[PDB]
């Protein structure tokens, strides 16, 4: 692995509650300053990493009602006027479209009849939301045009609340999981799914007709024995855990069947290796990459954060020494790289910020 | 391999991306 990080700062939110989320700013420009965005109670707040440690607040955004729980953010840019946004959202149910310049909301979503755990924006099309909720369905909204452009969910969709999902690389497919042990695959490129996708583009106000997806592209409970709280791809592979301790590599069909040729019928699947740690079996603690997918980095309800260099092929040998400080104690939800992997910044339950720079 | 393979795809298509965010000029906060 040979990846080293030195802790440099830390700091605690006056809120005192749990902090749920953290994302780095991968928008910014190259030489801009680095910014993140922290999420928890009826909070947003923003960070800009400086010289020598400094974690210097921006501003903070205050949802006007006390009882909303923000569990997830996520940052996009306007593709007309390239100023950046920030999408937030938790227990309410709402996405709230925030301008992080004047820290002020732009718009809202209403329409998941239960909370928010994830927010995702396409990797190619920065006006594509893809939300997940404890209402059993993912949406796909054009936050441009304000249109739902599509409900995974129904039939073969998800049994139980839906914990996570992840765009690939290129944004052709979502994989999704829950609560109900499942990990779902949804094709977004099929030619249904494009065709809606350029219908919201072409609305301008009777109101949009979004697509109702009833039907995975693949479905398996084959992987872990209990809930599902955190999916990413790894390429071709995914990167999923439960309560098991571990987060598991594995591809939908046998070794040898390409993603793209997979049939929603898919009994098989093949698990590749496997990242093991310790002290997180509870569950909402999520596992992130940077930008270029070498490092994988998850922290435990203890205050110990894991990391492992992915470019190492032994999910044994690739872990790094695992990050600890003596004051860190609290469960660390979530953790955001700097684009640039130079900066990893860890949140915990007990409002508490930590910066690791790179050796 | 499988790994030598899907590290190439990633390196090819996190280049993509890594592209079209060079081409963009978005405003800093
Ligand atoms: C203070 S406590 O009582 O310990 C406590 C602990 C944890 C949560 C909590 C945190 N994150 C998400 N969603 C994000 C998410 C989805 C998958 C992973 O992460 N949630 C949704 N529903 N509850 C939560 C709330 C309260």
């Amino acid at each position: 692995c040979k990846y080293s990080f030195k802790c440099v700062n830390s700091l605690k939110e006056d809120h005192n509650q749990p902090l749920f989320g953290v994302q780095f700013n991968w928008h910014s420009k190259e030489g801009d300053p680095l910014v993140f965005a922290t999420v928890g109670s009826n909070r947003v707040t923003l960070y800009e990493c400086h010289s020598q440690g400094e974690i210097r607040l921006l501003q903070s955004y205050v949802d006007a009602d006390a009882d909303e729980n923000f569990y997830t953010c996520a940052w996009t840019y306007d593709s007309n006027t390239s100023h950046p946004l920030l999408a937030v959202a938790g227990s309410r149910g709402i996405i709230r479209i925030i301008n992080p310049i004047t820290m002020q909301c732009i718009k809202h979503y209403v329409g998941h009849g239960n909370a928010i755990n994830e927010l995702k924006f396409h990797p190619r099309d920065p006006n594509l939301l893809l939300s997940v909720s404890k209402d059993h369905a993912l949406r796909l909204w054009n936050i441009q045009t304000d249109t739902l452009v599509a409900i995974f969910g129904g039939v073969e969709g998800h049994r139980d609340e839906v914990l996570s999902a992840d765009y690939d690389l290129l944004g052709e497919k979502i994989m999704s999981c829950g609560m109900d042990h499942s990990l779902k695959l949804w094709r977004i490129n099929s030619k249904r799914m494009m065709n809606a996708i350029k219908e919201s583009y072409d609305y301008n106000p009777r109101p949009f007709i979004s697509q109702k997806i009833h039907f995975p592209d693949f479905s398996t409970r084959d992987i872990h024995r209990n809930y599902v709280d955190c999916v990413r791809w790894l390429g071709d592979l995914i990167l999923s855990k439960s309560c098991e301790n571990a987060i598991v590599c594995w591809k939908p069909g046998k070794m040898e069947d390409d993603i793209d040729k997979i049939k929603p019928s898919e009994s098989n699947v093949t698990i590749l290796g496997r990242f093991d740690y310790s002290q997180c079996d509870i569950w909402y603690m999520r596992f992130s990459m940077d930008f270029w997918q070498k490092m994988l980095a998850l922290g435990n309800q203890v205050g110990k954060l894991y990391v492992w260099d992915l470019e190492v092929e032994d999910p044994h040998k690739a872990k790094c020494t695992t990050l600890t400080h003596h004051k860190c104690g609290a469960a660390i939800r979530q953790t955001s790289f700097s684009r640039d992997s130079s900066i990893l910044i860890a949140v915990c339950d007990d409002a508490s910020i930590w910066r690791w720079d790179r050796l | 391999s499988m790994f030598s393979s899907n590290r190439q795809k990633i390196l090819e298509r996190t280049e993509i991306l890594n592209q079209e965010w060079k081409q963009r000029r978005i405003q800093p906060v």
